[PDB]
């Protein structure tokens, strides 16, 4: 199974440096070219750079030349993207990708790591239950005032997935994010089954398991 | 740099329709064009390479055609799971540029929202703030209005709404409207309500609660 695991992403102040890494597994590392591609809403997709794991030779997009350095460690099956002098314009999800030969189309992509370039500080969310005072009933969780993005929400440790609606985060006036996670369940289960939402905001290491009681 | 211009920027089509997305190159690229599918919160998936060659495991409905400067991606029979942003990419000339993308939305039958209201929690009230949430579940089309009332008085500038991406299975949208008030403002009133207007509803719907019940 081919997998490209990215790390080193997160919040960085403007003018700051970040080093992204991509652990490659499930294939012969030195047999394919490795790349970094970035995504930003409204801006679309942009090829950043490529490195040949066999030689160590790397080619950069003229916008990122000098500013970013792409190295590799064959013994560790990891490629590194040193990103220097980061600006707000650099805020994007950075993807690790694989290609073969002179054809730069990418068959395998990593999960993507979000890089947030901001002067603001890390703030964990406050987690509050959403419970009511027919056949179907709704219950949820309010994940309020956190920075930076993202947050993950699961219900009953990942057992409950159907009818789950985790709303996109809304940026508030304060510069802090806020979101809601809801779930539609049968009304008869409210008194016989326990509903717990599990919230994880990795930047602040806040892991909350809130029980929702009607 | 070679520009890759996609047309249209967005489109809507019913399940089973033939969808046609075009890509224009600023100069000749022969058949060095790839197509990708990017679903929300997911990494782009490779669909087509060499302008017409379909990648392994890609459904038969997806097909590419064209050479030189004019390229097309076709979905023979649109499915509810095909909701995504599609990108063309020229890959034989550096810096192997991608098109802006085309957001494919699914047209479906009108579906009325199931509306729910949530009072601020006891845990939140000890923090000096109060959030009242109004949920509009699984509806079509995307257009819906949510009005807030406190002690039968219309609210303005103190609510924020969030809409989920089109559901990959039933092609419906969900909305949440959060009314934010101070603990003081919440403790000085009793009736809290949200009025929902949507095409699937014959007349507006109201959900409400009385603080201290």
């Amino acid at each position: 199974e081919v997998q490209l695991v990215e790390s080193g992403g997160g919040l960085v102040q403007p003018g700051g440096s970040l080093r992204l890494s991509c652990a490659a597994s499930g294939f012969t590392f030195t047999d394919y070219t490795m790349d970094w591609v970035r995504y930003a809403p409204g801006k679309g997709l942009e090829w950043v750079a490529d490195v040949n794991p066999n030689s160590g030779g790397s080619i950069y997009n003229q916008r990122f030349k000098g500013r970013f350095t792409l190295s590799v460690d064959r013994s560790k099956n990891t490629l590194y993207l040193q990103m220097n002098s980061l600006r707000a314009e650099d805020t994007a999800v950075y993807y690790c990708a694989r290609n073969l030969g002179p054809s730069f189309y990418f068959d395998y992509w990593g999960r993507g790591t979000l890089v947030t370039v901001s002067s603001a500080s890390t703030k964990g969310p406050s987690v509050f239950p959403l419970a009511p005072c027919g056949g179907t009933a709704a219950l949820g969780c309010l994940v309020k005032d956190y920075f930076p993005e993202p947050v993950t929400v699961s219900w009953n440790s990942g057992a409950l997935t159907s009818g789950v609606h985790t709303f996109p985060a809304v940026l508030q006036s304060s510069g802090l994010y806020s979101l809601s996670s809801v779930v539609t369940v049968p009304s008869s289960s409210l008194g016989t089954q326990t509903y717990i939402c599990n919230v994880n905001h990795k930047p602040s290491n806040t892991k909350v398991d809130k029980k929702v009681e009607p | 740099d070679i520009q890759m211009t996609q047309s249209p920027s967005s489109l809507s089509a019913s399940v089973g329709d033939r969808v046609t997305i075009t890509c224009k190159a600023s100069q000749d690229v022969s058949i060095g064009v790839a197509w990708y599918q990017r679903k929300p919160g997911d990494a782009p998936k490779l669909l087509i390479y060499s302008a017409s060659y379909r990648y392994t495991g890609v459904p038969s409905r997806f097909s590419g055609s064209g050479s030189g400067t004019d390229f097309t991606l076709t979905i023979s029979s649109l499915q509810p799971e095909d909701f995504a942003t599609y990108y063309c990419q020229q890959y034989y000339i550096y810096p192997y540029t991608f098109g802006q993308g085309t957001k494919v939305e699914i047209k479906r039958t009108v579906a009325a929202p199931s509306v729910f209201i949530f009072p601020p929690s006891k845990e939140q009230l000890k923090s000096g703030t109060a959030s009242v949430v109004c949920l509009l579940n699984n509806f079509y089309p995307r257009e819906a209005k949510v009005q807030w009332k406190v002690d039968n008085a219309l609210q303005s500038g103190n609510s924020q709404e969030s809409v989920t991406e089109q559901d990959s299975k039933d092609s419906t949208y969900s909305l949440s409207s959060t009314l934010t008030l101070s603990k003081a403002d919440y403790e000085k009133h009793k009736v809290y309500a949200c009025e929902v207007t949507h095409q699937g509803l014959s007349s507006p719907v109201t959900k409400s609660f009385n603080r201290g019940e």
